[PDB]
RNA sequence: GCUUCGGGGAGGCGGCAAUAUCCUGUGAUCCGGAGAUUUCUGAAUGGGGAAACCCACUUACCAUAAGGUAGGUAUCUUGAAGAAGCGAACGAGGGGAAGUGAAACAUCUCAGUACCCUUAGGAAAAGACAUCAAAUGAGAUUCCCCAAGUAGCGGCGAGCGAACGGGGAGAAGCCGAUUAAUGCUAAUGUAGAAGAACAGCGUGGGAAAGCUGACCGUAGUAGGUGAUAGUCCUGUAUUCGAAACAUUAGCGUUAACAUAUUAAGUAGGGCGGGACACGAGAAAUCCUGUCUGAAGAUGGGGGGACCAUCCUCCAAGGCUAAAUACUCCUGACUGACCGAUAGUGAACCAGUACCGUGAGGGAAAGGCGAAAAGAACCCCUGUGAGGGGAG
């Protein structure tokens, strides 16, 4: 059973990074959101 | 806050009241005298520790509210008031008979 | 111990300041070794460099 | 009318108060147990009412 | 009932101050006004009384005297 | 060389650092994590006069996680060097 | 973008309505082209992005006022 | 955590949470103003990048080694100065749904609402008549109560829904009613100080409650203190302080910008749309994508198709405070609001644990006693747990 999970944090760093959260106007928007929630772990 | 260490005090409350003692130590809201609300106290010996340890008779602090300056010309508790001279230097006045002492 | 430091001139503050920086260095290692007997002079001499860099500043500056 | 010293006077004692006779409350009236009024203030009530 | 007194104390006092205006006379409305001015400024902190309400009495007031 | 001071933190007490010590006589300190092997070698030289160093070598380890209480922590990561010392 | 210059001409919104009456979002184009317009002052021609009413408004004025409007404006 | 300037006078080195070394009348801890230091990531701005990382170039100085100290090196706009990014609601503008209702549904409604995008200020917008009115005419804009659910619009269904005018708030008209500093005058704010008066007796673990008799009151329904205190403490009434910095107003002065001179591709018109309570309707009025296009004061616009008369006003230049909208916040005060399944999701180490790749979802959990005085010591037990004595 390859289960639907499969960790490589390459990948996770380039889909979820801040950097590309920072390239798109839209991510940055997602970030602003966790800091107004105030959710400690803004980006992976 | 207006008593402080090294003063006479009389409690006027609690089942000491009536004793006189001095005042060892005030933190913030609460006093300790020496010979007044005496507490026994059970310590459990350490060897790391120097004390010796073992049952104990100690002062308990109390609520400052409750102890009051005595007086030691009437030997009564008495107000505190602060009178300001004209020097300027600050001292503890008794409001009873406007006392220069404490 | 301010006003001592204040009054002495700008030159011969740097070298005391290289001074203490010797004496943290090895009140550090007697701290590490336990020969240190008392741990109030380490905590002092911080805030003495402390108060030798500042007046170097001001000093510096103007 | 209101004088500051008869104020003064009033306010601390437990249950006496001072009106002016024009601002006048039926639950104060009602509620204090004794009136006092002067003539005066009673012809304005007249007039008033 | 009490802040009806003390809304109570005032009013006299500034009738006073209008009878001081009709009449003229320069120490006689500085007296009453000087008099009122603090407690207008007390009741102020209560909220019984706008304090812009109050700054425009005052100005007011002025420029009368 | 107010920085080659702040270098060096202390030595190193263990029993494998009491090994090292007496069979080859090298000795172990503990060193400011940007420290480098080059300002390592200078301030020991500082310090301790008449010893010259063969070579340096440094090393960082994470610290541990330690719970105490209701809380996690973990300790602050330290970096510890090995100095060759002439006989 | 699709915007004329001289005179701010953009894309208009409305509605397309049908003869029952269905109402759809639409689009009003400004009629945009390309025209080099002679210019003797500098003795060169010019290309601009104009509508049709920017090209009367060049025969009216004169391409000099209108270039020198433009220069105001900005992008030159 | 450092320096300085003020306050303060006996304790203190933040909390869980104590211990040790110590500091403190040579004024410590603490509070208020100012200054200095302020690693790395992040608009991040020397290049790059998987955020807290990699690699650099260059100016000056120092060192002789393989370096250190202080700087400079992003992009765009304007001609050296600006901008970038973040953050509540309100404002203005560019786009703009559907569930739903009509007992179906397409016109219509929902609704110009949700949402997306852009961009300000303490407000914004609008604002001076090419506006209404037709009354003896009024005289900018904005908001509130009526007019009035009226006149109207409407598969004339569901529904939508004014205006004239009256009463109020506030008032103002101009062509510099602009911005940003600096300097004086006045005030405020940012630490604080003083601040009245109770004793006896009995009950009680403890008195503030009971009995008796006193005192202050510009302070008597405040919070605590071993049970309910005006007179025990902190407080309240009352009177009040500022070295330093901020803010507000008045005045003076500077340097940035602006300073029209009466309005043409403009009014009007054809086609297609949109807004007007108004859905093309007899449809006035406004905006424009397209094509056109005057008069220009002997003229032109409006007065709800349109014509004539009459009345009113001068579009195609710009500006203008108040009354109005809001609360991420600061100070004071309040509540026939809640009291740990309630009240914010969060009274407690909560946007945490936990769940998800991610966007994101999202808990549970308060209380010994007045004071730890938190059970010395003995016994059973495995030096455990737990308990019985003692206290």
């Amino acid at each position: 059973m390859k289960r639907t999970f499969q960790p490589s944090v390459i990948k996770r760093k380039r889909t979820h990074g801040f950097r590309a959260r920072m390239a798109t106007k839209k991510g940055r928007q997602v970030l602003a959101r966790r800091r107004a929630k105030g959710r400690h772990r803004l980006t992976v | 806050s207006k008593l402080r260490k090294g003063d006479t005090v009389i409690v006027i409350a609690g089942k000491d009241k009536g004793k006189q003692g001095t005042v060892q130590a005030v933190k913030n809201d609460r006093i300790k005298v020496e010979g007044i609300n005496i507490v026994t106290k059970h310590q459990k010996p350490n060897q790391a520790t120097g004390v010796e340890g073992g049952i104990l008779k100690q002062e308990a602090f109390l609520h400052i509210s409750n102890v009051a300056i005595l007086n030691a010309q009437t030997q009564k508790a008495d107000r505190i008031t602060y009178q300001f001279g004209e020097d300027g230097k600050k001292q503890r006045v008794y409001r009873s008979n406007g006392e220069v002492v404490a | 111990k301010i006003s001592e430091l204040r009054d002495k001139s700008l030159e011969e503050l740097t070298q005391l300041l290289d001074e203490k920086q010797l004496d943290a260095f090895r009140i550090r290692m007697a701290k590490a070794t336990g020969q240190l007997g008392n741990t109030h002079e380490v905590r002092v001499n911080r805030r003495a460099i402390a108060q030798l860099q500042t007046l170097i500043n001001e000093k510096q500056r103007g | 009318e209101v004088d500051e010293n008869l104020y003064l006077a009033a306010r601390n004692i437990p249950h006496v108060n001072v009106l002016d006779t024009s601002e006048v409350d039926p639950v104060s009236l009602i509620a204090f147990d004794k009136v006092i009024m002067s003539v005066e203030a009673a012809k304005q009530f007249e007039e008033a009412l | 009932q009490n802040s009806a007194s003390q809304r109570s104390m005032v009013r006299t006092y500034l009738k006073r101050v209008d009878a001081a205006i009709a009449a003229k006379d320069y120490d006689a409305a500085t007296e009453a006004y000087k008099k009122a001015i603090p407690v207008l400024d007390r009741m102020a902190d209560k909220g019984i009384i706008h304090k812009n309400k109050a700054a425009r009495r005052k100005s007011r007031l002025n420029k009368t005297i | 060389n107010a920085r080659l001071y702040q270098v060096l933190r202390g030595p190193v007490f263990s029993e494998k650092s009491q090994m090292l010590g007496d069979s080859l006589g090298v000795q172990v300190f503990k060193i400011d994590s940007k420290a480098t092997k080059l300002e390592v070698k200078k301030a020991v030289e500082l310090m301790f006069e008449g010893v010259e160093v063969l070579k340096v070598n440094t090393l960082n380890v994470k610290g541990k996680t330690k719970r105490f209480g209701k809380n996690i922590g973990r300790r602050n990561d330290y970096k510890k060097a090995y100095v060759t010392l002439k006989a | 973008s699709r915007v004329c210059q001289v005179t701010g001409k953009r894309p208009m919104v409305g509605n397309n309505v049908s003869h029952a009456n269905n109402k759809t979002r639409r689009r009003f184009l400004p009629n945009l082209h390309h025209h080099r317009f002679w210019v003797e002052s500098e003795n060169r021609f010019v290309r601009l992005r104009i509508s049709t009413k920017g090209m009367r408004i060049i025969d009216k004025l004169g391409i000099d006022k209108v270039l020198v409007d433009l220069r105001a404006q900005g992008q030159k």
